[PDB]
RNA sequence: CCGGUUGGCCGGUCGGAUUUCCAACGGGGCCUUUCCUUCUGGCUAACCUUGAGCUUGGCGAACCAGGACUUUUACUUUGAA
C-alpha cells in the first residue's frame, strides 16, 4: 500500500521528465510536496504547479522545463547532524557546485545551503540536481 | 428600533443601515416577523479599486441562516439604497490559535475554530446564491499563490458585477489574493 | 486490496464536490431525522435506513441534509445496537458456516472460507477494542457466537 | 563556464533541443536542425532568413516530432489552427 | 506570419474535396494524429483538409529554405506517385529516386547512387521505411504524406492525406510544387492558377 | 503526445473516463421525479435504485433493480430532476 | 520598524579603512480574531511624567524572591562535565 506519497510524487515527476513530457499529475499531494516543489521551483527546477482542490487529498499538475535531471526521495528519513549533511552531498550530489540536499529542519523544509547559512540541521527528504 | 439590532456602542453607519431595516420591516408584512430576529454585529467600509466602496455586514454565526433566508431581498433594497456600495453579509467566526509546543493546555480547538476553515467559510458566504464547485490554487514561480475558485453558472447575474469587489473584500480580510471564474 | 482474496476491483461510490446539497430538495432536517429514527425503531441498520433514504425519499446522503451521520443520529436516540453492524453480519456469516459444516464435514472449501471469516472477525474485534466500543475481554468464540447472533 | 576572472572555458557551449530543452550532443546522428523561409509582403520566401527548430534525435525516435513542430510553429505564429493546447 | 493570401481557397477547397484528399483511414488511428475531424457513420475518418492547407504550406516553406534545389530529394516506391515525384523533379530543382531505393545511398560514401540531401520528401513513410530510416542515420530532416494510420516516427512534418487514392497522392505533389515555385518567384500570379493540370500528375496503368 | 492541458481537459474526453478517474471525480447517476398512473404523487426515485419503490398512495411498484440502471415501469412519466 | 555579518563606498597611507549610501545573507520588536498561563512583595522598567527645555505622587521580572498550575516523547542546535 501507499507508504510514502512524497516518493510517489517524485518518481512520477522523474518518468515524466525522461520521456520529455512537461506537465505530470500528482496523486495524493501532501503538505511535503508543496513544500519540497517549492524549493525545486525556487533553484529554478520545475516552474509553475497548481493544486487542485478536490475534497479528498488534493492533486497537483507540476509544469516541467528542461532542466531537471533526477529528483529523488531518501526513505527513511535519516537524522542528519552537521558534519553528516557535508558527507551526504558527497554521495549524492554529482559535483560541488550545483545540485541541493534537501532535508526537514526545525526551521521549515530547505535545502542543504541554506541549512548551512542557517547553521541547522535535522531529517533528510530527498535531493533535486 | 435601530439600536437592538446592534450589538454595544454604534457607529453612525451601522445605525443608517439600521433605519433601513426598520424602514424595511414596516413595510411588506411577508418579511415582518420573519426578520424581526434578524441582527447583526458591525460594518466595514473598504475601498474597492473602482471609487465604490464595499459593505460587509457582521451576523452572528446562528443568525446566519435567518439572513440567507432572505438575503437577495436584503442586499437589493440595501444596495438600492446606498449608492456606489455593493453588500454581503458575512458571518464573525472565531479563530483559536495553533497551539505550540510548550503552550499550556486549553480545549481541543475543534476543526471550526482554524483558520483554514475560517477563511473558507468567508469565501464560501462571499458568494452566497451560488457555489464553488471547484477551487484551485496556483504556485507561481515567483513564489507567490493565487486561489482560483470556479462558480457554478446558476444564479451569477447575482454576482457578476461585484467580482473584483469580491477580490478586494477577500484581500483586505484575510491578505491573500483570489480569482474568480465562471466554467461555461 | 480485497486482503482475503486476489480481486483488485475499483468499485465505490464518488460522493459529489457539494458538502451542501441538493437544490432540489426542499425538506428539512427534522422531517429527515424523524423519517431515520423511525426506520431504526422497526429495527433496520444504517445502510439499510441510507439505503431506503436515498432511493425512495430524496436524501442524496444523510451527512449533508443533516448534519452528522446515521449511526450517530441512532447512538443519541438511544436505538445503538450493542455489536457494530459489521461485526454482526460478519458473525452471522460465520455461524451460518459452521451450522453448514457440522452438516456437511467433507467441505475442505468451507473449513478454509471459514478460518478467513473468523480471522476478519478478530481483526475488527481487535479494531473496536482498541476504540472501547466493545469492552475488553469481549472474545468471539463459536459456541457465544451461536447466541450473539440470536 | 568560465574562470576566475571572465574568460570563457568549455568551448563548444552546445545547442539544446527545441522542444525537450535537451543537449543536442556531437554523436546525436538523429537530430535535426529545421530552418523555415521568411516572407515579407509579397508571398516570396527570402534567401537567408529563417526561422529556426532543433530537434533532438529522441523526440524523433518516439513519433513526436511531428506535434512538437506544430507546436512550435504555432507558437511562432506561422500556423494558425493545427495545434491544440487541450488535448 | 502570413499575408492572408495564403488561406484555403474554395478552388484548391474543390481540388481537395475533388481527389478524396479529406477521405482518410479506418478506425486504426495512429494517436500521433489529432488531424483527424469528425468521423464517418461507416466506421471511416474525415480529414481535416484545412490542416493539410496548412502543414503543406508549412512544408513548402521549408522547401523553399533550401538554397541549391538539387539538395531536396523526392521519394516514392509505390507505384501511384512514381510520375508525381518524376513531375515535381521536373518543375522544381529536386532530384527524384523513382521505384527502389537502394540501402546505403545517404550512408555508404562510396556507392553509386551515393546522395547527401538537406532535405526528404517521401510518399508513404511505411514503404519508404528504408529512406526514412537512412536519413535518421546523417541529420537529414523528413517529410511525409501522410495518413491517419502511418508510422510517423523519424518523420518531421507529416502532411495528412488519403494516400490510398490514385488522384490525392498526385494533388498533394502537384500542389507542393505549385506553392514550391510560388514561394520562389517562378510562378509571380499568387492568385491565379498555374497552367500545368493537376491530371499531369497521375498513375496511368500499363 | 507532450504538452498538452491537463487542468482543462475537452468536456468530450472527460465525459469518456470512468467516474473515479476523472479530473474531480463525482457521480454519473442522478435522481428523477416519477409519476404513477392515476394520482399524481411526485415521488422522486435514484436512478440505481436497488429497491422496489413505490408510490405511497398506492402499490403502483416504480422501478425494478437490476445490475445497473432500475427498469422504470411502463405506464409512468419521469423528469430528470 | 530596528539594529547584526559579508560586501560596497572618496581606492583617503600609494597591500591600511572615517560608513549619507546602494546589494546579498542571517535575527529581533509590533500590528493584523493570534493566550505564545500568572496568585504576593519590595523595586519600579519601559514609565504617568518634564522642570522654559534632569521633575514629587501610572502596567512586577524590566530586576529578583516567594509559593501555585504543568500532555508525553523521538529528533536537531548550543554548552557544561
Ligand atoms: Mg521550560
Ligand atoms: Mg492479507
Ligand atoms: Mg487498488
Amino acid at each position: 500500500t501507499r507508504s510514502s506519497v512524497l516518493a510517489d510524487a517524485l518518481n512520477a515527476i522523474n518518468n515524466a521528465e525522461k520521456t520529455g513530457k512537461r506537465q505530470v499529475l500528482i496523486r495524493p499531494s501532501s503538505k511535503v510536496i508543496i513544500k519540497f516543489l517549492q524549493v525545486m521551483q525556487k533553484h529554478g527546477y520545475i516552474g509553475e504547479f497548481e493544486y487542485i482542490d478536490d475534497h479528498r487529498s488534493g492533486k497537483i499538475v507540476v509544469q516541467l522545463n528542461g532542466r531537471l535531471n533526477k529528483c529523488g526521495v531518501i526513505s527513511p528519513r535519516f537524522n542528519v547532524k552537521i558534519g553528516d549533511i557535508e558527507k551526504w552531498t558527497a554521495n549524492l550530489l554529482p559535483a560541488r557546485q550545483f545540485g541541493y540536499v534537501i532535508l526537514t529542519t526545525s526551521a521549515g523544509i530547505m535545502d542543504h545551503e541554506e541549512a548551512r547559512r542557517k547553521h541547522v540541521s535535522g531529517k533528510i527528504l530527498g535531493f533535486v540536481y | 428600533p435601530q439600536a437592538k439590532i446592534l450589538s454595544q456602542a454604534p457607529t453612525e453607519l451601522e445605525l443608517q443601515v439600521a433605519q433601513a431595516f426598520v424602514e424595511l420591516e414596516n413595510s411588506s408584512p411577508e418579511l415582518k416577523a420573519e426578520l424581526r430576529p434578524l441582527q447583526f454585529k458591525s460594518i466595514r467600509e473598504i475601498d474597492v479599486a473602482g471609487g465604490k466602496k464595499a459593505l460587509a455586514i457582521f451576523v452572528p454565526v446562528p443568525s446566519l441562516a435567518g439572513f440567507h433566508k432572505v438575503q437577495t431581498k436584503l442586499t437589493r433594497e440595501l444596495e438600492k439604497k446606498f449608492q456606489d456600495r455593493h453588500v454581503i453579509f458575512l458571518a464573525e467566526r472565531r479563530i483559536l490559535p495553533k497551539p505550540s509546543r510548550t503552550s499550556r493546555q486549553v480545549q481541543k480547538r475543534p476543526r471550526s475554530r482554524t483558520l483554514t476553515a475560517v477563511h473558507d467559510k468567508i469565501l464560501e458566504d462571499l458568494v452566497f446564491p451560488t457555489e464553488i464547485v471547484g477551487k484551485r490554487v496556483r504556485y507561481l514561480v515567483g513564489g507567490n499563490k493565487i486561489q482560483k475558485v470556479l462558480l457554478d453558472s446558476k444564479d451569477v447575474q447575482q454576482i457578476d458585477y461585484k467580482l473584483e469587489s469580491f477580490q478586494a473584500v477577500y484581500n483586505k480580510l484575510t491578505g491573500k489574493q483570489i480569482v474568480f471564474e465562471i466554467p461555461s | 486490496g480485497r486482503m482475503h482474496s486476489a480481486g483488485k476491483g475499483i468499485s465505490s461510490s464518488a460522493i459529489p464536490y457539494s458538502r451542501n446539497a441538493p437544490a432540489w430538495f426542499k425538506l428539512s432536517s427534522e422531517s429527515v431525522i424523524e423519517q431515520i429514527v423511525k426506520y431504526a425503531r422497526k429495527g433496520l441498520t444504517p445502510s439499510q435506513i441510507g439505503v431506503l433514504l436515498r432511493d425512495a425519499h430524496g436524501v442524496t446522503q444523510a451527512r449533508v441534509i443533516t448534519g452528522n451521520k446515521i449511526m450517530r443520529i441512532l447512538k443519541s436516540n438511544g436505538l445503538a445496537p450493542e455489536i457494530p453492524e459489521d461485526l454482526y453480519y460478519l458473525i452471522k456469516k460465520a455461524v451460518s458456516v459452521r451450522k453448514h459444516l457440522e452438516r456437511n464435514r467433507k467441505d475442505k472449501d468451507a473449513k478454509f472460507r471459514l478460518i478467513l471469516i473468523e480471522s476478519r472477525i478478530h481483526r475488527l474485534a481487535r479494531y473496536y477494542r482498541t476504540v472501547a466500543v466493545l469492552p475488553p475481554n469481549w472474545k468471539y468464540e463459536s459456541a457465544t457466537a451461536s447466541a450473539l447472533v440470536n | 563556464m568560465e574562470n576566475d576572472k571572465g574568460q570563457l572555458v568549455e568551448l563548444y557551449v552546445p545547442r539544446k533541443c527545441s522542444a525537450t530543452n535537451r543537449i543536442i550532443k556531437a554523436d546525436d546522428h538523429a537530430s535535426v536542425q529545421i530552418n523555415v523561409a521568411k516572407v515579407d509582403e509579397e508571398g516570396r520566401a527570402i534567401p537567408g532568413e529563417y526561422v529556426t527548430y532543433a530537434l533532438s534525435g529522441y523526440v524523433r525516435s518516439r513519433g513526436e516530432s511531428d506535434d512538437s513542430l506544430n507546436r512550435l510553429a504555432q507558437n511562432d505564429g506561422l500556423l494558425k489552427n493545427v495545434w491544440s493546447y487541450s488535448r | 506570419s502570413l499575408p492572408a493570401t495564403f488561406d484555403l481557397t474554395p478552388e484548391d477547397a474543390q481540388l481537395l474535396l475533388a481527389a478524396n484528399t479529406h477521405l482518410g483511414a479506418r478506425n486504426v488511428q495512429v494517436h500521433q494524429e489529432p488531424y483527424v475531424f469528425n468521423a464517418r457513420p461507416d466506421g471511416v475518418h474525415v480529414i481535416n483538409v484545412g490542416k493539410t492547407w496548412e502543414k503543406l504550406v508549412l512544408a513548402a516553406r521549408i522547401i523553399a529554405a533550401i538554397p541549391n534545389p538539387e539538395d531536396v530529394v523526392a521519394i516514392s516506391s509505390r507505384t501511384f506517385g512514381q510520375r508525381a515525384v518524376l513531375k515535381f523533379a521536373a518543375h522544381t530543382g529536386a532530384t527524384p529516386i523513382a521505384g527502389r531505393f537502394t540501402p546505403g545511398s545517404f550512408t555508404n560514401y562510396i556507392t553509386r547512387s551515393f546522395k547527401e540531401p538537406r532535405l526528404v520528401i517521401v510518399t508513404d513513410p511505411r514503404s519508404d521505411a528504408q529512406a526514412i530510416k537512412e536519413a535518421s542515420y546523417v541529420n537529414i530532416p523528413v517529410i511525409a504524406l501522410t495518413d491517419l494510420d502511418s508510422p510517423s516516427e523519424f518523420v518531421d512534418v507529416a502532411i495528412p492525406c488519403n494516400n490510398r487514392g490514385k488522384h490525392s497522392i498526385g494533388l498533394i505533389w502537384y500542389l507542393l510544387a505549385r506553392e514550391v515555385l510560388r514561394l520562389r518567384g517562378a510562378l509571380v500570379d499568387r492568385t491565379q492558377p498555374w497552367s500545368i493540370m493537376p491530371d499531369l500528375y497521375f498513375y496511368r496503368d500499363p | 503526445v507532450l504538452v498538452q492541458d491537463l487542468l482543462h481537459p475537452t468536456a468530450a474526453s472527460e465525459a469518456r473516463k470512468h467516474k473515479l478517474k476523472t479530473l474531480v471525480q463525482g457521480p454519473r447517476s442522478y435522481f428523477l421525479d416519477v409519476k404513477c398512473p392515476g394520482c399524481l404523487n411526485i415521488t422522486t426515485v435514484f436512478s440505481h435504485a436497488q429497491t422496489a419503490v413505490t408510490c405511497e398512495s398506492c402499490s403502483t411498484i416504480l422501478c425494478t433493480p437490476t445490475g445497473g440502471k432500475a427498469k422504470l415501469s411502463e405506464g409512468t412519466s419521469f423528469r430528470r430532476k
